[PDB]
């Protein structure tokens, strides 16, 4: 049970070498996450990067990586700038339970707002991705 | 759908911390009745000591109080006369006329003098050179008491009193509290 | 042991002699 | 000194008596382990009547 | 039709358990099965609030094989099917909720930790831990001495002594009745003994006697001899002996890891404490030992703590301290402060009973 | 008793002086098959084969003896049965007549108490012990604590049991009445001295056994030569050197003793020593004393080493109190020792805490300290800090 | 969603009487001291 | 397990890795690594190769530097890709046994330090006395343990005074344990 | 009755911080009016922290002593309530069992 071969191609750089990694990795996360952890500083360097555009598959990897730690903030949006790959109507354990996170913040967010202005979410005081 | 499980999840921790909480403050809450009760019960006049001298079957009991005469009072209704008896030490109200306890009864040493001593602490091997007297005190006094059976049986008569003569003093008052 | 306590007596008695 | 009346001691190595006495604190080594023998004692009764 | 549901559930945890130990068909050719039973149709039924209708017996038995090997011996050489038992199962892990499944959480952590501990990395302990921890009130006490055991080892390779410590020494009490005071009893008390010689040297033997199995304890009291003793020639001829003991306990580490102590508790006998001690009796004692680095040696053991010391080497002298009336002033605060605690937490005990 | 049962310890724990073992396994083979004791005499065989002095014959060879039967033999079972015929077939006609004519309270314990004889001596242990304890259930003189108080004894040496005597022991004792009573008290304060030193705390012993009260024999409850050595002995080991002028040579009883006999070496020769504060004098002496009076011995045999080293210790210690820098290249020569003793056996002492020596070993130079210290206190007072605080933590593992 | 509101009406009440319960035990050990006296 | 995949280069590889692993000076990816092989017996006692980075880091925590740098300088895999580690493990050691030094000795001469560290050459031990701060008197150097206050922190250790104040505050937790 | 109308360690430290604070304002007034008694006192203060910082070393080792005592006693109370525990668990199982 290794993701070495994987996580080792994080740290080589040249897009296609990130890419082959990448998609073998997605599969795996929930299976793998005890090494996977570790190497979680540089698949945030992935996803920083805005010259290479699979920065939300990168992202999509690292929040379920940020679930199992407990840090649900951070793994919502990460979840978020996902995008096409944040699925909701597939309803895994992954799925299902970063979904619950997210309504709970709008919901927070959505207390302290009301207060303040009776338009919100038609604006982008908030933000348009936890609207959506 | 996740979001209701966590909640009653929460209902699960919050009953314990009641309970836990709620039977110390019954415990300490219980303390302060206590000693207010207290306050309230300190205020009467006290009982009377007193003898009782007899039932009777009326629910009535003679009693010979000790700081006062005596009087005829009515027992409680907590209990009958027979569930009382005559020597009894008994607390008797002073407001109620009521035996509101039983002490214990008076002890068998009394009058001028006399001495009464259960459990006998002598035995013939508290003393020594008893081997004449083994064998003959053993038929006259044992034999009968501790086998009615036997002298019945035989038709010899149990012994009316017996009579003990010999140097003063040497174990002759301790012999008969070791047979006892 | 039993054995320490003689080897030692041995040791003890050669030193002695030529003490 | 074996009696120990006055605290010296002897210096064979060269022949001199030399002041050992610089005293002792007592009743702190003693105090506590009278104290800690009736406590294990004490426990070890009212667990067989516990039990 | 919720009692007929349920009581086919655990008409069926009944079934498979008692399918195994005592009346199986064969441990290995089961496994299948068991893993079709979990995967669909039994997680899928369950609400997340599992604790007894699934246990640990089916996940242990199923493991419990494939490490055997000797009514297994493998069915793929690739390494195919222990890998893939390894990866179902740390798949569970993120399905036990971090909210509810508790007792199931922990089950779950304790077998991943020791394949792991037998073969991998041991730091890959680490996010399993930091997971675990979240309120419990479901967790029992055979788990948690398990727990403590796994968690003991790995931190024992990582060179905690202490941490190791306190947790071994907690591991022991709770759990043992008579179903755990059997064979884990056995590999606990091992490492339990091990720890106490590493961290310094382990309390007499005397007590270990009458509490634990006999065929066990002649192998542990000549390991523990060798190195208090402090010989290095009576450590390296006891290991090569107890090869077999080592070798099932998974402590083949202690032979590199207690090789050191042994040379340094062989200094430490000596009573060096006049103002000078001369050179050669300590160069003659360590030439047996060590054969080129009798002078790094006295050395190491000085920057160590064993000793403090000077020497001059043009002089050929030790000048040290007197190693007997040492333990002074805040060698009370540390007991102090520590005795406290102890106490604080017993007063708490009282209290919630 | 006693005698039968020493002479079998002394014939077991025999490698040396033809006529010890010869003279012993004459005694235990006239008294064993004249008694019903079957099962030590097993026991004695058993302890007693593939060992050297051997006065079995069933096989081997090994034998240094002139008698050539203490082997297990079916002899045995003839003697023993005549015996045990007549005294089953007495007793039982006994018991019958007493119990029913319903004579006394105290014909009824004397025929339990015949039951208590018979029982030990074939060597049941729980019938003798359930038989007796009927008559103090059916106390009604003091009597019946006395059978109780003898049986213990008897069975206790033959078997060699601390912890069930030790219990009985202390159970009949404390009971219902106590009392000063004479052969109440020296059986007491033997088997306490026995136990003790068995644990090895070993100043408890000394407490009761070193002081005695009977100048005469208590035959099988032990011998008065037996009991006086091994108070002499334990005083000698366990209490000071202000204590050994107090009591331990100037006590009227020893003066009696030291009369006929100072072979003991420790009426004699080691007290004078201790007292003279010799090492030059002391060693020698300690390892004749250790042959001639330990070894023979029940029960300071099982203290080997520990009661050497101790004494040892004690001497080093009496002489490095009094001196301060101190030429150990003087002493390593002179007093007695060798140099290669001296150094070792110095150095196994210093690290246990038995002495505040301050060595050089081969420069030849030894000063002294001061043998208590703050530091001393706080390191023992940590030490009985955590053995009081991890019995609460077992108290609250159980309970709770 | 609806099922959490009901299940919100049954916690409310339980935060409310278990931090009442703390002042309360507060409250009665005062009392308990100075009544003590006055008895 | 695997058997089928299998080669003779393994061996140099994974010890080259063990070593590597050595350098950075991480004892616990070491016994990582070795747990990790096929065996724990087979492998390491089996292979020649495997052998050399575990007698190393057995020497290094005990002390026997002399014997390990003595077993790189003559090994046979020396000539090949231990070569690369050689230039870091020397200084690593030669690290290790100055501070050893530093701490036994009050001084010591100048040739004794130069043939401890490994050099032969006079000026390169006095640059590195220099690097280690130590003063030099001719014909030898001088030694001064030198501490200093602090070496990162962790309270209990003084961010504003008084561990009097850490014994008030845990205090304040075995008096709150008793008032109520 | 003034009672029956009505019905330290951080205090006594804050009213002496408080103090020397008092004592500071005087000292800066008193600075101001020269450009007696007083300056004397603060020397003589400032003469008798500083001097007392050695005898506080020597009061920790009998402090020390005074806490392996408090650790001793909080096991003799320990003790009482154990057997408090006892009692009460007596008492709840003849309860259950009528």
């Amino acid at each position: 049970t290794t993701a070495a071969p994987l996580l080792a191609l994080l740290r080589e750089n040249q897009d296609s070498v990130k890419t082959y990694a990448l998609e073998s990795i997605n599969n795996v996360v929930d299976q793998l996450w005890s090494e996977i952890s570790n190497e979680l500083p540089d698949i945030e360097a992935l996803y920083d990067d805005d010259t290479f555009s699979d920065r939300e598959m990168a992202a999509l990897i690292a929040s379920k990586v940020y679930y199992n730690l407990g840090e649900y903030e951070s793994a919502v949006k990460y979840a978020l700038a996902a995008k096409d790959r944040f699925d909701i109507d597939e309803k895994s354990q992954f799925v299902e339970t970063i979904v619950s996170k997210s309504i709970e913040m709008y919901v927070q967010e959505a207390s302290k707002q009301y207060t303040k202005d009776e338009q919100f979410y038609t604006k982008d005081i908030i933000d348009p991705k936890l609207t959506s | 759908e996740q979001k209701i499980q966590e909640t009653e999840l929460k209902i699960r921790s919050k009953t314990e911390n009641v309970r836990r909480l709620e039977a110390q403050r019954n415990a300490l809450n219980d303390k302060v009745r206590f000693i207010k009760d207290e306050l309230r019960l300190l205020q009467e006049p006290g009982s009377y000591v007193g003898e009782v001298i007899k039932i009777v079957s009326d629910k009535k009991v003679l009693v010979k109080v000790q700081p006062e005469g005596k009087y005829i009072v009515d027992v409680a209704k907590d209990i009958n006369v027979k569930d009382l008896k005559a020597s009894q030490r008994v607390c008797l109200r002073s407001d109620s006329y009521m035996l509101h306890k039983v002490l214990e009864n008076k002890a068998d040493p009394l009058v001028s003098l006399m001495m009464v001593e259960k459990v006998p602490d002598s035995t013939y091997d508290m003393v020594g050179g008893l081997t004449k007297q083994i064998k003959e005190i053993k038929e006259v006094i044992e034999l009968p008491v501790k086998h009615p059976e036997l002298f019945e049986s035989l038709g010899i008569a149990q012994p009316k009193g017996v009579i003990l003569y010999g140097p003063p003093g040497t174990g002759k008052t301790l012999l008969a509290r070791a047979v006892a | 042991d039993d054995f320490t306590n003689e080897l030692k007596a041995e040791l003890d008695r050669y030193k002695r002699e030529n003490q | 000194i074996l009696d120990k009346i006055f605290y010296g001691v002897l210096d064979q190595g060269n022949g001199w008596l030399y002041v050992y006495e610089t005293p002792n604190q007592d009743a702190t080594y003693d105090s506590a382990l009278e104290l800690v023998g009736q406590l294990n004692k004490v426990v070890d009764q009212l667990f067989e009547k516990a039990s | 039709k919720t009692i007929e549901v349920t009581a086919e559930i655990n008409c069926f945890m009944h079934l498979l358990v008692q399918l195994f130990l005592w009346d199986s068909k064969e441990l290995e050719q089961l496994v299948e099965f068991n893993r079709k039973v979990v995967i669909p149709n039994l997680l899928c039924y369950y609400n997340l609030r599992s604790l007894n209708l699934i246990n640990a017996k089916l996940w242990f038995y199923i493991y419990l094989s494939h490490e055997t090997l000797a009514r297994s011996s493998e069915e793929i050489n690739s390494d195919n099917q222990n890998i893939i038992l390894r990866s179902t199962m740390m798949k569970f892990l993120k399905i036990a909720s971090l909210k509810h499944d508790n007792e199931t959480k922990a089950m779950l952590i304790n077998l991943i930790l020791r394949d792991f501990l037998n073969n991998g990395e041991v730091d890959s302990a680490s996010d399993f831990i930091s997971k675990l921890e979240y309120p419990h009130t479901d967790v029992s006490s055979s788990l948690e001495a398990r727990y403590f055991f796994y968690l003991s080892k790995i931190n024992a390779i990582q060179l905690d002594y202490s941490t190791a410590n306190e947790y071994i020494i907690a591991a022991i009490r709770k759990a043992p009745h008579n179903s755990k005071s059997l064979g884990f009893l056995q590999q606990s008390n091992k490492l339990h003994c091990c720890i106490q010689l590493l961290m310094g040297d382990i309390p007499e033997l005397s007590f270990f006697h009458q509490s634990n199995m006999q065929k066990s304890l002649l192998p542990y009291y000549h390991l523990t001899k060798a190195v208090k003793l402090g010989d290095l020639k009576k450590f390296t001829s006891t290991i090569t002996k107890y090869k077999q003991l080592l070798l099932k306990d998974d402590t083949y580490q202690l032979c590199v890891r207690l090789r050191s102590n042994v040379i340094k508790t062989g200094i430490r006998i000596i009573s060096l404490t006049y103002k000078k001690i001369s050179l050669r009796d300590i160069c003659l004692k360590l030439n047996l030992d060590s054969e080129q680095t009798v002078e790094y040696m006295v050395s190491r053991a000085i920057r160590d703590g064993v000793i403090e010391a000077k020497i001059n080497h043009e002089d050929g002298f030790i000048e040290t301290t007197e190693l007997l009336n040492i333990y002074d002033s805040e060698d009370p605060q540390q007991v102090f402060d520590e005795r406290i605690k102890f106490a604080n937490q017993l007063h708490d005990e009282y209290l919630v009973s | 008793n006693y005698e039968v049962s020493e002479k079998a310890f002394l014939l077991t724990q025999s490698k040396v002086s033809i006529e010890q073992r010869k003279e012993a396994a004459e005694f235990v083979l006239a008294k064993i098959k004249e008694e019903e004791m079957a099962p030590y005499y097993k026991y004695l065989c058993e302890e007693y084969l593939v060992n050297n002095g051997q006065s079995d014959l069933e096989h081997d060879e090994k034998s240094d003896s002139l008698n050539e039967w203490i082997k297990f033999d079916q002899e045995l079972y003839n003697e023993l049965c005549k015996k045990n015929e007549s005294k089953i077939k007495e007793l039982n006609e006994k018991i019958q007549k007493l119990e029913e004519d319903d004579e006394g309270e105290l014909e009824q314990a004397q025929a339990w108490i015949n039951l208590g004889e018979y029982y030990a001596q074939i060597g049941d242990k729980d019938n003798a012990e359930k038989t007796l304890g009927k008559s103090l259930s059916k106390a009604i003189s003091t009597g019946a604590k006395i059978d109780v108080m003898l049986t213990i004894a008897r069975l206790g040496f033959f078997y060699n049991d601390q912890l069930y005597v030790k219990e009985k022991l202390e159970a009949v004792n404390s009971m219902i009445e106590k009392g000063g009573d004479w052969e109440r008290r020296n059986r007491y304060k033997t088997y306490y001295g026995i136990h003790c030193l068995a644990v090895r705390n070993f100043k408890e012993a000394a407490k009761l056994l070193v002081d005695s009260l009977a100048t005469f024999t208590s035959i099988e409850l032990t011998s008065y030569e037996s009991i006086a050595t091994y108070a002499s002995v334990t005083g000698l080991f366990t209490l000071e050197r202000t204590d050994l002028k107090s009591k331990v040579i100037d006590s009227p009883e020893l003066l009696s003793l030291i009369s006929t006999t100072a072979a003991l070496q420790s009426i004699s020769s080691l007290t004078i020593s201790l007292y003279a504060s010799d090492y030059a004098s002391y060693f020698p002496y300690l390892l004749e004393t250790y042959a001639n009076v330990l070894i023979p011995c029940k029960y300071l045999n099982r203290h080997a080493d520990f009661f050497v080293r101790e004494m040892r210790r004690k001497v080093y210690a009496q002489l490095l109190e009094s001196y301060k820098t101190l030429s150990l290249k003087s002493m390593a020569s002179a007093f007695g020792v060798s140099v290669a003793f001296l150094d070792n056996d110095l150095g196994k002492f210093i690290p246990n805490k038995q002495l505040n020596c301050v060595i050089d070993r081969v420069n030849g130079i030894v000063e002294t300290n001061r043998p208590d210290n703050k530091n001393a206190q706080y390191h023992l007072l940590v030490k009985q800090g955590d053995g009081l605080l991890t019995k609460l933590q077992k108290y609250g593992a159980a309970v709770r | 969603y609806f099922k959490l509101k009901k299940l919100e009406k049954e916690y409310e009440l339980l935060t409310l009487q278990e931090d009442y319960i703390k002042d309360e035990q507060r409250h009665l050990k005062r009392e308990l001291k100075r009544a003590q006296e006055e008895v | 397990n695997h058997k089928l995949s299998e080669s003779d280069k393994k061996s140099k590889l994974i010890s080259l890795y063990l070593l590597n692993l050595l350098s950075q000076n991480n004892t616990t990816k070491f016994h990582s690594e070795l747990q990790y092989l096929d065996k724990h017996i087979k492998n390491l006692e089996d292979d020649s190769l495997l052998s050399y980075p575990i007698k190393l880091d057995r020497w290094l925590m005990e002390g026997s530097y002399q014997k390990a740098w003595d077993l790189l300088q003559s090994g046979s895999q020396n000539i090949s890709e231990f070569d690369s580690f050689t230039d870091i493990l020397k200084s690593a050691i030669r690290d290790e046994i100055a501070k050893n030094t530093e701490l036994s000795y009050d001084f010591l001469p100048l040739s004794n330090i130069k043939a401890l560290l490994f050099f032969n050459n006079e000026k390169e031990t006095e640059k590195f006395a220099l690097e280690r701060n130590w003063p030099i008197v001719n014909s030898k150097v001088y030694f001064n343990n030198q501490s200093k206050e602090k070496a990162d922190y962790e309270d209990e250790m003084m961010h504003e005074e008084d561990q009097k104040t850490n014994i008030i505050e845990k205090a304040m937790d075995y008096a709150i344990s008793i008032e109520n | 009755g003034v009672e029956h109308l009505l019905r330290i360690r951080l205090t006594n430290q804050l009213k002496s911080l408080k103090g020397l604070q008092s004592k500071l304002k005087d000292v800066v007034e008193y600075l101001d009016k020269v450009i007696h008694t007083i300056l004397g006192k603060l020397q003589d203060v400032f003469n008798l922290n500083n001097l007392q910082k050695a005898l506080t070393v020597k009061t920790n080792d009998e402090l020390m002593v005074i806490y392996i005592s408090n650790l001793v006693r909080s096991i003799i109370a320990f003790d009482d309530l154990i057997e408090n525990k006892i009692q009460n668990k007596k008492i709840q199982e003849q309860r259950v069992k009528d």
